[PDB]
């Protein structure tokens, strides 16, 4: 509001050429992924047998060759990252406050009249946006009906996007998996503003924006455990799907992850 | 819901095999051919109850004639009900289609009604895929079609028809999905088409044609038997992937996207399409 | 890269992948597979060339040989010749000298390496199935891949054939005496980077010492390059390369080549979790089974050089140059050359195997061979060498 | 070595034409930036001067409306995230045992026998790898004349990449603009193996690929301002030059950004 | 006219020999040696003016030097004109393709009759395509047996193995190019197929395509159509097979090559 | 270096008007006029001392006139020293490049020798940048080429050659910053030019072309005077981008790139290109 920009502003630079192409290519990795598609599509190309083969391993630069420099696990100071939550519950409320210092850690400065935000980003352009969920009764809201928010990191407020029942959301944002996914509290989902993505920096800007969103997650990752909450970044949903139910304009803005949040226990 | 699935049962005298998709068997049991006999004339669906029965005629054991059935690819369980109850198709070439209901049921594809599009006060029920197939199109048949259907609970749109020497199967509209609709596609094409050596189709030249009311229809080389032939039996398939019996799961990257075929090197074409800018699609 | 498919109806196999790699300066490992895998290393095109070439090959020589009748020895060929095969059948098998000449091989077409006259020789040597010589293996049982070859010229394909026997008869002549004509300096730089790469990798992890073991006087250049490792978190323990050229420096390079290509297939197959279920051919199995520092240090420290030093460059000499035909005509007469051809698009492909009764027939001192030959006989070199068959693949 | 993956077995899963079509897209964002095309090249769009309206602002959902839901700064327990190091200078030694917290701690399990690293991967493929570029000669060095290394989050090691100069390796890095840079200690290169990204969730891998980038180098970022290390992630550099400067094969990977760490002082 | 085929010449003590796609020679006389060597040269294709003075040049014989080139497989005559006057369709099927004359004039393609399988009582140049829902190797073999002999005669066979339609390369004998069971060895060179093709042989029975309807037909209709047009001309369009995957409506093409085995 | 840019000084009688690519001014001062007509003359490089000496003969102030000069798009100071210290161009056509060594120094090109491909022994400075042009093309001619020069220091290598109707212009192959080569480049052409519908060309029929000897001519139109005009600006603009007198600056993204030209229809098209998977240049 105070650091308001207008797209309008943004859209005087941008090159059509690089929207359409950044677009068609981005179309590609859009999934289609609900449950009464889940007996007639797949999602990975490598076979449930042989996948432990790929997961938690290094690829080496000499592959064949172990004549490396060691480094020592006494040099670490940090905790182990905690394990990925699944199957969610939601048995406890969990209150508005939780979800705002996970809001205000992850994504804003201490001091409330600054702009530095905690991660970064190419030109400080931040073309990235994030939005809250709430996906269960049990989670408390600031304003009834509302289930979808946009964050102001630099004004450190939510402002409402959609009054969707809870069901839906949780719907459109689980995908095919929600049976295992189980009942998380909400959920962060991240999108691109397209054109503020590609207006400086053209083709290159796609790609800082991308890595962006992960450095917001991460720092969410990191927040999550701190206050005790355990988290899991997901892929597994329909992109125009959570587009539509959280009202977005898909021309302008696309959900790129989403990341959810709660408790796991009986 | 047990699926039959394509296979053949062979017999000449003393042998007798079993030929599916997955495997060929050499069948020495005598109850086992009686049910594989009896499970060829079933056209698609059949129900647990009569198989069991079909099975108990047979002296074979429920569970373990269900693991041979399955295992071999002459059935297979599916649990999960569709996106979409039914399906239409509304065509300005209804002959092409007469035969398509009774046929396409052993392909496991339920099309409750072949619709002729000079037909007035047609409905749909809720929760119905719509294929519009044209032979000779225009777009305000289009329009007439999202106008009627558009807010219909459940509903969504397959759209096909012919486009230089190509026969064009839109990606699947979903209102309820967010999905692109026709004119998101053609204007794609028709981009494509054009010799500007750029992708972004923009001048002021497009501009001032925007300025008049949007219509228009499409050149096309003339059509044959062959090209219908052709054309039946890409439509069968892709009601087949979306509503029918799943033989072969398509990626989640382009389950919903669209199909372009040439008729010419007959060369198949699977391209998701991004929202037009100037479409309305989204905003309904 | 590459990742050609074909479903389980075509005539071509299942995939082809050229392989990726992080190091610009590693070599390319092509691969083709198909229910052995064929595969190949060196410059991208050429690791490309190699895989899709050893793949036809191995087709060729397992499926695709056409007899040309069934005649007695002295029936097909001239009678020096069906001599040579007498005698090296006779040892090959408790059969009699009898019951060889009256009997009725099945028979390829060929021609006399030096002359160029056309015969035919027993199938049964060149055939790898059970199918094509069946009535013909209680003769010849233990047969390989040894002097095989296929290119888009016959004379490439001879010349590659050439060097496959120069191989392997250096290779099992070098194995049974223990003599090698010299010893290349093991910290040798090439100035050819995935060359320099791989030997740098290989002294970091192990020893490697390479030898120079071309048949005693004959031109070009067989290269042998060794490797051990004592270091426990290695899965390597031991591997080999062999190449033979005109060149010492080409043959050295191939050689260095073929050993980082044996060296990475192993580690892979060990890596990967592949039991033995997986491991197929037999000399394969043999070159598992291999896999420790004794087989490096029981080939070093039995070497004997017939020239002391060590060679600090790859320089030419009067020796390397000469006439490899006449080398080999001075041995023996009877060096002939099975040929195949098929047509790909308006394109004569070939295939070529160099076989000869006064050498090697193949190179399994284990099974049934003829010892007694032309470069070796019983008790010129190690008595114990004579029974097992060397560690190479 | 004990967790090592061939590549060969990842390849078997690749469409060509995805691979082929993600490239052509990724090349498209690739900078042709070295000081000798400073006066005949450009990097950003807009002009330097309308830039400062769009840094460090919020895009809203309601353009023109102020209604919010405030969300107090009293729920912040983190720092501000410093400043991004500009202008380095190298006249301290920097040991490399500093720079073996910032490796073990970003990239690594506290439990050296662990697999789960603290950043979340899709699949737990792990497709980005790290390189370890230094760029001072007051920089301390593990193995003499090696300048690049590539290092392995399990087995917690360096393994030597390449004995390119000190120079040559900081001129590729720091592109056209290494003038305002300075002099750094060494930088990070994060990388994408395209054919790990892929194989397993197609054009999707890719999206999850580059924002598996953006959680390392916060995880950096984080880890860096902890132990007393100015950085700044850095996307001008000549994509090609630096795959060639680090011996990296381009048809398999590519440096999808640079990360500088050092000293900023007199 | 006539092109120059591909082959090879070891020469080596006094003693030449040439090796062609057919034949082996030992080469006697020197100005043989030559003629061979320069035409070893070309690439396909010389008028006989150009032959004959390589040959007036060598002073063989131009008659015979031509007639010796002919014989070993150095030289042969190509066919200046496009191969094929008209196709003929011989089916298990025939009812599929009754209009199939009428309709596919328009696409340019000329097929002279539909011919029922099940026949007893096929001119010069033409082209046969034996399309059968019901395969088994001895009803190619025989008419292949039939025709095999027939002036600048080809063949092009199509059937189904389970999901995949399957279009065989163009068998010509003038032209050289593989049969169909040059396609069927290639494949099974790799319960087995194999297996599975052995039994229905072994216990006297064809291989049923798997549940054809109106759609997977027409498809094939159209296929053959848009194939037949094609060859109405590179070597690789003969020597190439068309795989159809019926499921997923994908067409494959592939290259051909021999069996040594085989007769043809 | 200051570089000259392009402008005239037009006069009849009274007014006189200095017209460049940024302003157009109306000269008042008559010393002004002079130093104009004097750099009119002067072909495109010129020495801060001399410049002076202009201004010093016309009364003007030497930084004040600088201004004026800079400001008004008459001439620009540049200070960085370029990649490439010199050019040459190799050609089967070397007529068709006489006057350009003498021509585009006006353009700020520094073009040391016209180069025939039938030459032998042709050397070639450190730090030179390589124009291989073509009009009959053959795929070892460039081989040739890369052979002879890939090993020389600070070297790079453009390659222009026509196919079918376009005129191709190769991305920059610098051994140095790794960029794709010729063959990189003319094999995305040549998938992109065959009926397959698909990015990847690769079946086992490319697989065995890859077994015999990389040799290829193409197919391309008769060329006449005026699409050698065509090719001909194009070169010196390309040359210019890179080398000479910058007059407007090119994004990071595209600068190293390919430009294809159709001579047809006259439209540019810029495209980065990747590495071909099976291509040796990065080897090397
Ligand atoms: C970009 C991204 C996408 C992900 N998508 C999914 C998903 O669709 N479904 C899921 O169950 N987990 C998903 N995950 C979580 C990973 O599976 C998880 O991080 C990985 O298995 C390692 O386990 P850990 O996080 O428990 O250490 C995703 C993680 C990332 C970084
Ligand atoms: C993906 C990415 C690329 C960046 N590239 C550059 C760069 O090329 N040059 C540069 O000076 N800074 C670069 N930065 C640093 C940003 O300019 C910086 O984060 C931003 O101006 C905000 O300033 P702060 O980080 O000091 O708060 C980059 C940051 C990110 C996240
Ligand atoms: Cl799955
Ligand atoms: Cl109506
Ligand atoms: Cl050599
Ligand atoms: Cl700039
Ligand atoms: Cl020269
Ligand atoms: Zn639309
Ligand atoms: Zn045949
Ligand atoms: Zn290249």
């Amino acid at each position: 509001s105070k650091h308001e920009l207008s797209l309008v502003e943004v859209t005087h630079y941008t090159d059509p050429e690089v929207l359409a192409i950044v677009k068609d290519f981005h179309v590609r990795g859009n999934f289609a992924s609900l449950p009464e598609f889940a007996e007639r599509t797949f999602v990975s190309a490598v076979p449930l047998a042989h996948l432990e083969k790929f997961e938690n391993k290094e690829v080496l630069f000499r592959p064949g060759f172990s004549s490396v420099i060691n480094i020592s696990s006494s040099h670490n100071f940090s905790r182990e990252r905690l394990p990925s939550g699944i199957n969610f519950c939601d048995k406890n409320k969990l209150s508005i406050r939780t979800i705002e210092k996970l809001l205000v850690n992850a994504f804003s400065s201490p001091d409330p009249g600054s702009v530095r935000r905690p991660y970064p980003s190419g030109g400080a352009l931040y073309p990235i946006e994030v939005f809250l969920c709430r996906l269960s009764e049990n989670t408390e809201n600031w304003q009834a009906g509302t289930n979808v928010y946009h964050y102001l990191p630099l004004s450190q407020a939510l402002e409402p996007v959609a009054t969707c029942n809870t069901q839906s959301l949780y719907r459109s944002l689980s995908g095919g998996d929600s049976e295992r996914l189980g009942k998380p509290h909400f959920a962060l989902v991240y999108c691109i503003i397209f054109e503020k993505a590609l207006f400086k920096y053209r083709y290159r800007g796609y790609r800082m924006a991308l890595m962006e969103t992960g450095s917001m997650y991460q720092n969410a990752v990191l927040v999550a455990d701190q206050i005790g909450l355990k988290n899991r970044v997901w892929a597994g949903y329909t992109d125009s799907y959570v587009a539509k139910t959280m009202n977005l304009d898909q021309r302008t803005v696309a959900p790129l992850i989403v990341q959810f949040f709660g408790d796991v226990n009986d | 819901m047990i699926n039959i699935l394509p296979f053949e049962i062979i017999s000449r005298n003393t042998k007798t095999l079993l030929i599916t998709y997955i495997s060929s068997v050499d069948i020495t049991h005598e109850g086992m051919k009686k049910v594989l006999e009896s499970l060829r004339s079933k056209q698609g669906i059949i129900s647990e109850y009569l198989l069991d029965k079909l099975l108990d005629e047979s002296l074979i054991d429920k569970d373990k004639g269900k693991e041979f059935l399955i295992t071999t690819g002459v059935i297979n369980k599916t649990k999960t009900s569709p996106l979409w109850v039914n399906s239409v198709i509304i065509s300005d070439v209804p002959h092409l289609f007469s035969n398509a209901r009774e046929q396409w049921k052993c392909d496991g594809v339920f099309v409750s009604h072949i619709i002729d599009i000079k037909d007035n006060n047609i409905n749909v029920s809720d929760s119905t895929l719509i294929w519009l197939h044209l032979e000779n199109y225009h777009s305000d048949i289009v329009k007439r079609i999202y106008s009627k259907f558009e807010s219909n609970p459940g509903v969504a749109f397959i759209q096909s028809y012919y486009l230089k020497e190509s026969f064009r199967i839109d990606g699947v509209y979903s209102p309820d999905l967010g999905t692109p609709c026709h004119f998101c596609h053609i204007e794609r094409w028709l981009s494509r088409e054009e010799k500007s050596f750029r992708r972004n189709e923009m001048s002021w030249a497009n501009l001032l044609q925007l300025l008049k009311k949007y219509q228009m229809t499409l050149p096309a080389l003339a059509l044959g038997e062959s090209e219908r032939g052709f054309s039946y039996h890409l439509i069968k398939r892709r009601l087949q992937e979306l509503t029918g019996t799943s033989l072969v799961k398509s990626h989640v990257d382009n389950f919903m996207s669209s199909v372009s075929a040439d008729l010419i090197t007959c060369i198949l074409c699977k391209e998701p399409v991004i929202h037009w800018q100037a479409c309305s699609c989204l905003e309904r | 890269m590459i990742n050609v498919y074909s479903n389980l109806m075509s005539a071509w196999p299942a995939t082809m992948a050229m392989s990726p790699k992080l190091n610009r300066n590693m070599p390319t490992f092509s691969q083709i597979w198909d229910y052995t895998p064929a595969s190949a290393a060196g410059e991208t095109l050429k690791s490309i060339q190699g895989a899709i070439g050893e793949y036809f090959e191995r087709r060729h020589f397992f499926n695709e040989i056409v007899t040309g009748g069934q005649k007695t020895l002295y029936e097909m060929m001239p009678p020096s010749a069906a001599k040579a095969f007498t005698e090296a059948f006779f040892q090959i098998s408790s059969l009699t000298r009898d019951e060889i000449i009256t009997h009725k091989f099945k028979t390829v077409r060929a021609f006399n390496l030096f002359s160029l006259e056309q015969q035919e020789i027993p199938a049964v040597i060149i055939a790898l199935d059970n199918i094509t010589a069946a009535d013909d293996l209680k003769f010849y049982p233990d047969r390989d891949t040894c002097g095989c070859s296929f290119h888009g010229s016959l004379n490439d394909a001879i010349e590659g054939s050439l060097c496959e026997f120069m191989e392997r008869q250096s290779l099992l002549l070098y194995w049974l005496q223990g003599k090698a004509n010299t010893e290349i300096s093991s910290e040798i730089v090439t100035g050819i980077n995935h060359i320099d790469e791989i030997l740098l990798a290989l002294r970091s992890e192990g020893d490697i010492r390479i030898f120079d073991i071309t048949l005693p006087g004959a031109p070009g250049h067989a290269v042998l390059t060794l490797y051990g490792t004592k270091n426990k978190i290695s899965r390597i323990k031991y591997s080999t390369g062999l190449s033979y050229a005109n060149s010492l420096k080409k043959a050295l390079c191939k050689s260095v080549v073929e050993l980082w290509q044996s060296y990475i297939c192993l580690h892979n197959f060990l890596i990967g979790g592949y039991t033995d279920d997986d491991i197929i051919d037999s000399y394969q199995r043999h070159f598992m089974s291999c896999n420790k520092y004794e087989s490096f240090t029981d080939l070093c420290e039995n070497t004997v050089l017939l020239s002391d030093d060590v060679k600090l460059t790859l320089e030419e000499n009067i020796t390397s140059d000469t006439n490899l035909l006449n080398y080999l005509q001075q041995i023996s007469d009877n060096i002939f050359v099975y040929y195949a051809r098929e047509r790909v698009s308006n394109s004569l492909v070939w295939y070529t195997k160099i076989v000869s009764p006064d050498f090697f027939l193949h190179m399994n001192n284990s099974g049934a061979i003829n010892i007694n030959n032309k470069i070796y006989h019983t008790g010129d070199g190690i008595k114990v060498r004579e029974s097992k068959m060397v560690p190479f693949p």
